[PDB]
Parts: structure tokens; C-alpha cells; sequence
């Protein structure tokens, strides 16, 4: 789980958290405005030391139409089942230690991505 | 050593051109201008940069880039010195037209066969 | 250069190497999440470790297992150090070494929201 | 390094850097300003009082909180600047020629915030929107580099170099 | 003290494809001075001399 | 037989230990006195610590959690069956009280960490054709680049041109 | 004219070996050598080959 910023309703600004000492609940107040709203996530901050980020969430379907990217026929897609497919490394800095590939289907209207 | 350099026999430097025809040509197409555009519509789109100026936003790079390439190949609205870069990983089309962009001529290869035929 | 019997076998040299290598929470910690859990027994998260042991906020600093075993540590000494380093001002409720998740629970008892951020940092 | 087109003024530089170390507090080094100013104050000076607007100009997607946690520190750092006048005063107070009064400082800040920084996007009477979007793009690129999602830009890559022949030199 | 880096985006030269860690694609010169050199390995050899 | 105690904290700890030992009903199958075992465990803890401070409470809580852990009832069964004397259980550490699978996983992790901590040995063509002058042995490894000679046992370093 | 055959055979063997190493690294089999990361050990093995 994570936590997202929730803007105010009137002034549209950052809402800081607040622990209601009276009702013993979690609130989000506004620095300028006096807006209040009862919380639901019951979380404030989370830190990912390992930074276990799913590279698949960053990959996009447009990478398929790349003329300088390798292609293989031995890793067909799952949904559509097309043969042609591309593969490449994380291509992201701060790579811990892994060249695990990220296969992407090479066909319109699919944009599927997987890993083996 | 290493600081002084010499151009190659084929190396050619762009003399420089104007961005107005390109701006007009991109404006005629379905390109929403950057001044009036919903900020939420920037995620699923590609940002166009001309001479380092972020202007306009498009929703179909695979076709826009092909149109630009064909147009430059025909030498009618865009001079041969202009260069359109296609960034796949992040949707950004950065075009440059100022001088000093060292370049060279290269043959074109459509699928597996060149266009420089016997004719 | 090792002096004792550790000079021969690598089993008794790894502990020496570990004790000569600087280890901190960042090397053993995997995730750190703060929660404004009002009642300690409420336990917004599903963990049956607080009721047995027994402020409206706490830190759930879960540790990694592979790193902790590599450095060969135990939660007892970690809790002792984290309690003595910051005086008798917090109360770290460690976890047994039998569960799968190596969760912890840091609470403060006696501006207060950022204090936990600052101390965890 | 911004420069409109062979203009009378020399090219201007905009360093939008970030402190290492709270932690992760973004700053900026605007031209003719000796000290540093946080990016949020600059955005408010350009005419954006609302926080949602500032984030939209900087961050394009809100479904990734992992990126939001990086901007929250600097965002909350400058919480005592809401109106445009105070932001202009703050930016002008650091000017090389601090006006003895308040009006001079506001005028100086507006001039440096409309003619010196990013002259290539526009130096006309109404171009604050494009400047804000360009600044937001710079911050977005900086954050992407910090997360490591995009490798850094090599300094010796000639793709980021230009040759000055006899023409520009003369 | 290392092999030829990726000056471009994840590749040594435009000829080779991305993520090509093969020997010839990172500087390994397979030919010899008697039998000539490939242009790519020629450029890499120039880099070493520099 | 563990001596009785009049301390409220000790009595509560003994009751908790007995209750934890009763988890799973292993006492009935083994016919072991849960109350006597809990009293003995509390007495061993009290002897080891010699005070009802936070350390004693932490030890009691850890023992209760380990004995009541449903993921490794084998330890509880062995304790209730006499396999682990109460003195050993009170003096045992968290690593020793872990289940068989957990112990094996910890051992595997420790072995992997020890192996990874090592440094890769220097490569070379080992041969006995070169006599090292620093040790008199024939074992050694060479490397052609001038051929550097590296002693295997003595470790004599030399080169031949 | 025979030394050329031996050299070509050796080069082909080295190419096959490095390709196999790359395949193993891609499919996540090459375990990290002690004291080095995955990329470091991969590069070291390639250089040694
Ligand atoms: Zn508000
Ligand atoms: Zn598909």
C-alpha cells in the first residue's frame, strides 16, 4: 500500500494529517482553510528501503514500434497469441543486480507485457 | 590531445533554418496547443519540442513522425537540415532547426531493400 | 589477520567479519510504515502480537530476513539498542523469531507527528 | 542554457537543483539572484496560487504516489507563501540590486521573472503559462532522474552540442 | 579498465542493436592486423589508442 | 518440583506459561503436568534473571509466544514430552526455539551469506613445473602476458622473460 | 593455413561460450560470485573467457 495526496475542497491545497484528540480519530486539515474530512486509509507515510518497484508498470505499449529493438519469435504473447515479440533489459538506472528481460508483444491493439 | 578535432570527409554542418513553417504545419494538424489544454491529458500523450520550446501536444506519434519523415523526404516545407527525433521510452518529439547540428547523409532502407536502384 | 582458530575455518571468520562491518537499520530494514492506530489493542493491521504483550500512533518497521541472517542478528539486541539509544522514552515491542514477517512496533509515551518522521530518519 | 535566437542578451542559465541531505528540498538558481529560491515560490510568483495547479504543471499523473512522496517535502517547506505579492517580494529581496522600497523590488522581480529566465519560450507580455509549463517539465525531468527511471544525460554526447561556424562567431 | 561503454542509449554504435553485450559489440576485435579489421572494431581500437 | 512463589508477577507469569503450554492439548496426549512445567520454567527464568524487571517479562513473553506458536508445535510437544528440560527452554535463545523449517532456512541463509562474503580466488594455470624459491615446493600457478609465476603453497611471486 | 583453422575454431568456441553465459544471465541462472554483484560477475566471466 501507498498514500496519495488529497487536495482541499475549497482552497485546493495540501491537506496535512491531524489526530483528533477529542474523538480519537484521524483527520486531514488545511493550513489556510478550515476544511476537515474523516480519513479512511489510516496511513500517513511508507518507506520502501528495498525499492521493490515493478518494472512492468513503467513499460509502455509504444515500445513495440521501435526500429532499434530486438525481436524474437520463441516467446509468443498470451492474450492474442501473436508470434513476434520484443525484449529488453530494465533500461532504468539504479538497477540492483538483474538483467531480467521484459517481453512486450509486437502487435497493434494488444500492448501486452510479460516476463519469464 | 583529444581537444582538437577535424571533420570527416562526409560530415556536414547545418546552416540553420526557421521554425515558422514547421509550427504552421504542426498547427494545422490535430494538435492541441499548450496554452489551452487539460493538464490531465498530458499523461497519455507525447510532448513536442521544437528548438527546445515545448508547444502543442499530440495523440498519435506513430503517424505524426511518419508524416514528418515523408514531408522532409519530399523537400517542400521542411529543409533537409531539420531533424525530428522520436523518443520511444518517454513520449517526446524533440525537433531542432538551429545551426551547428553536425550531420551526414545516409541511404534509406524501407524494409530490406534500398531505394538507390539501378535507375 | 585472524589469530584464533577462526584463521582456519570460514565459519568462525564470518562472525568476525560481521562484527567488524558497520551494520545499521537501513541494511536490515525492508519497509517502514507509520500508522495512526488510536488504541494499541485495535491493531488496524492483522497481527496477533500486541494482545499477548498487553499513544495513538506507531511505527511498523518490518525487517528483512536474508540480511538479518547474513549478519546473524536477533531482535532482542536490536530492541535493547533501540531502547537504550533513545532513553526510556519509547517502547519497542519486538516480535518472536517464529513468524514469517519480522515486524516491529515503535511507540512513544510520556509537532508530535513530525517527531516520528525525524526519529525514524 | 536558454537563449532565444542570437539575441542581444547572452544565454541565461537555470539550475533547478535538489538538496541531498526532512530531505529532498528542491531549489533554483535564477539569473541575477545570488541566493537560491524553492521552486514552489517561483510557481506561485508566475501566477499560480492553487496547489493543485502547481502539482499539475509539475506532475502529470497523480496515480503514482511514489513520485508524490518526493515533492511533498519541498511543497510543505514553503507554506507561508500563498498570494502572488509576497512571492514577488521574496524573489526580489534576493536580487543583486535590492530596491530600497517594496514597489521597486516587485517590479525588479517581475522583470527578472519575465525577461531573464527562459527567454526562448517567450518574453512577451502574456507568456507566464508556457514558462510555468516549461518549468514544470524541468522539475518533472529532475524527479524522473532522481527516481532513476531515466538515466542521466551524458555531458560529452554531441547530440547535446552545437558548432559555431564563422556565422555565429562573427 | 572496462569494456566499451554505451555512448548512445543502451548500445555502443548505431549499427549494433540495443542490449547487445556480445564480444564483437563491446570491443572484442576478432580479426588480426594481417587480415584487416571491421569498421566497428577499428573505431574501438582507435578509442583504446586515444 | 519447582518451589512455590508468593510474588504476584511470578504467579501471573506461571499461569500464562501454563496456559500457553495447554495450546494444542498436547499435555493430555503426553500426560505431562502443564502447571508443573510452567512453574519450573518460571523458576528457571527467575534464577537466570534474579529480578522481576523488564528483562524477565520480555523473556516470559518470548517463551509464551514460542510455546504458543502454531507454526511449529513440535517444539511445544518436545517441551511437554521432556525432550527440552525446563532449564534448557528458559536458557534457550530465539534461534534454538525456532522450528525445523525455520532453522533450516536460517542455516541456508547463513551459509549463503558466508559464501558470498568471500572473495574470488586469483585465476591462473596451476602447474608443478616451476619450483618456488621462497618455500621449496613445486605447486604454483603461472600467467602469460613475460610469464608471471605465483606460488601455490609458499606463494613465491616472480616473472620470466 | 592450419593455424587459421585452429584460431577460427577457438574464436567460434569463445563466441558460443559467451552467448551461453548471456543466455544464462537472461534466464536468471548465473548466481552472483562472492564479493561482486550480478553485472560485475557477468563481466568478469566474459572477460576471463
Ligand atoms: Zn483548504
Ligand atoms: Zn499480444
Amino acid at each position: 500500500g501507498f498514500v496519495g495526496i488529497r487536495f482541499c475542497q475549497e482552497c485546493n491545497n495540501m491537506l496535512y494529517p491531524k489526530e483528533d484528540k477529542e474523538n480519537r480519530i484521524l483527520l486531514y486539515a488545511c493550513r489556510n482553510c478550515d476544511y476537515q474530512q474523516e480519513a479512511d486509509n489510516s496511513c500517513i507515510y511508507v518507506n520502501k528501503i528495498t525499492h521493490e518497484v515493478d518494472e512492468l508498470t513503467q513499460i509502455i505499449a509504444d515500445v513495440s514500434q521501435d526500429p532499434t529493438l530486438p525481436r524474437t519469435e520463441d516467446h509468443p504473447c498470451q492474450k492474442c497469441g501473436h508470434k513476434e515479440a520484443v525484449f529488453f533489459q530494465s533500461h532504468s538506472a539504479r538497477a540492483e543486480d538483474a538483467m531480467r528481460l521484459y517481453y512486450v508483444c509486437t502487435a497493434p491493439h494488444c500492448g501486452h507485457r510479460w516476463t519469464e | 590531445v583529444g581537444l582538437v578535432k577535424n571533420l570527416a570527409l562526409m560530415a556536414y554542418i547545418s546552416v540553420g533554418s526557421q521554425p515558422s513553417p514547421i509550427l504552421e504545419f504542426l498547427e494545422e494538424w490535430s494538435m492541441e496547443n499548450l496554452e489551452e489544454i487539460s493538464p490531465a491529458a498530458i499523461a497519455d500523450a507525447t510532448k513536442i519540442f521544437v528548438n527546445g520550446c515545448w508547444v502543442g501536444i499530440h495523440k498519435d506519434p506513430e503517424q505524426l513522425m511518419n508524416t514528418l519523415r515523408k514531408l522532409r523526404r519530399q523537400m517542400d516545407i521542411i529543409v533537409s537540415e531539420v531533424s525530428m527525433i522520436r523518443d520511444i521510452r518517454e513520449r517526446e518529439i524533440r525537433i531542432y532547426t538551429d545551426a551547428g547540428r553536425i550531420c551526414r547523409p545516409l541511404l534509406i532502407v524501407e524494409k530490406q531493400k534500398l531505394l538507390l536502384k539501378k535507375r | 589477520f585472524l589469530l584464533g582458530q577462526s584463521a582456519r575455518d570460514a565459519e568462525r571468520a564470518k562472525d568476525i567479519l560481521c562484527r567488524l562491518e558497520h551494520t545499521t537499520l537501513r541494511k536490515v530494514t525492508a519497509n517502514t510504515a507509520i500508522y495512526y492506530d488510536p488504541n494499541p489493542q485495535s491493531t488496524v493491521v492483522a497481527e496477533d502480537q500486541e494482545w499477548v504483550n498487553v499513544s495513538p500512533w506507531l511505527l511498523r518497521v518490518e525487517l528483512d530476513r536474508k540480511h538479518m541472517t547474513d549478519r546473524k542478528l536477533t531482535m532482542e539486541q536490536i530492541a535493547e539498542k533501540i531502547n537504550a539509544g533513545f532513553g526510556d522514552d519509547l517502547n519497542c515491542i519486538f516480535n518472536d523469531d517464529n513468524a514469517e514477517k519480522l515486524v516491529l512496533r515503535i511507540r512513544i509515551m510520556n509537532d508530535d507527528d513530525v517527531f516520528l518522521r525525524c526519529i525514524e530518519s | 542554457r536558454s537563449c532565444l535566437e542570437n539575441s542581444s542578451r547572452p544565454t541565461s542559465t537555470i539550475w533547478v537543483s535538489m538538496l541531498a541531505r526532512i530531505g529532498q528540498r528542491i531549489v533554483a538558481t535564477l539569473p541575477y539572484i545570488k541566493q537560491e529560491v524553492p521552486i514552489i515560490i517561483v510557481f506561485r510568483a508566475l501566477g499560480f496560487v492553487s496547489d493543485r495547479d502547481i502539482l499539475e504543471h509539475i506532475i502529470y499523473d497523480f496515480e503514482d504516489p511514489e513520485m508524490m512522496e518526493m515533492v511533498k517535502p519541498s511543497l510543505d517547506e514553503a507554506f507561508v507563501i500563498q498570494e502572488q505579492n509576497v512571492a514577488l517580494n521574496f524573489i526580489g529581496s534576493r536580487g543583486a540590486k535590492p530596491g530600497v522600497t517594496k514597489e521597486k523590488r516587485i517590479k525588479y522581480a517581475k522583470e527578472v521573472l519575465q525577461k531573464e529566465m527562459l527567454p526562448h519560450v517567450g518574453v512577451s507580455d502574456f507568456c507566464e503559462t508556457k514558462k510555468a509549463y516549461f518549468l514544470g517539465y524541468m522539475v518533472h525531468r529532475l524527479l524522473l532522474a532522481a527516481l532513476g527511471r531515466r538515466e542521466l544525460d551524458d555531458r560529452d554526447h554531441y547530440g547535446n552540442k552545437r558548432l559555431d561556424l564563422a556565422g555565429p562567431l562573427l | 579498465g572496462k569494456r566499451i561503454p554505451f555512448g548512445f542509449k543502451h548500445r555502443t554504435l548505431p549499427h549494433f542493436i540495443k542490449d547487445d553485450y556480445g564480444p564483437e559489440s563491446r570491443g572484442f576485435v576478432e580479426n588480426s592486423y594481417l587480415a584487416g579489421l571491421t569498421p566497428t572494431e577499428f573505431f574501438f581500437h582507435a578509442m583504446g589508442g586515444r | 518440583r519447582a518451589p512455590s512463589t508468593s510474588d504476584s508477577v511470578r504467579l501471573k507469569c506461571r499461569e500464562m506459561l501454563a496456559a500457553a503450554l495447554r495450546t494444542g492439548d498436547d499435555y493430555i496426549a503426553i500426560g505431562a503436568d502443564e502447571e508443573e512445567l510452567g512453574s519450573q520454567i518460571e523458576e528457571a527464568i527467575y534464577q537466570e534473571i534474579r529480578n522481576t524487571d523488564m528483562k524477565y517479562k520480555n523473556r516470559v513473553r518470548s517463551r509464551i509466544s514460542n510455546l504458543k506458536d502454531a507454526k511449529n508445535p513440535n517444539l511445544r510437544k518436545n517441551v511437554l514430552c521432556g525432550n527440552i528440560p525446563p532449564d534448557l527452554f528458559a536458557r534457550m535463545t530465539a534461534e534454538e526455539m525456532a522450528s525445523d523449517e525455520l532453522k533450516e532456512m536460517r542455516k541456508n541463509l547463513t551459509k549463503e551469506a558466508i559464501r558470498e562474503h568471500q572473495m574470488a580466488k586469483t585465476g591462473g594455470t596451476q602447474t608443478d613445473l616451476f619450483t618456488c624459491g621462497k618455500c621449496k615446493k613445486k605447486n604454483c600457478t603461472y600467467t602469460q602476458v613475460t610469464t608471471f609465476v605465483v606460488c601455490n603453497e609458499c606463494g613465491n611471486r616472480w616473472k620470466f622473460c | 593455413s592450419k593455424t587459421y583453422q585452429d584460431i577460427q575454431n577457438t574464436i567460434k568456441k569463445a563466441k558460443q561460450d559467451v552467448i551461453e553465459v548471456i543466455e544464462k544471465a537472461h534466464n536468471n541462472e548465473l548466481e552472483p560470485t562472492p564479493g561482486n554483484t550480478l553485472r560485475q560477475t557477468f563481466e568478469n566471466q566474459v572477460n576471463r573467457i
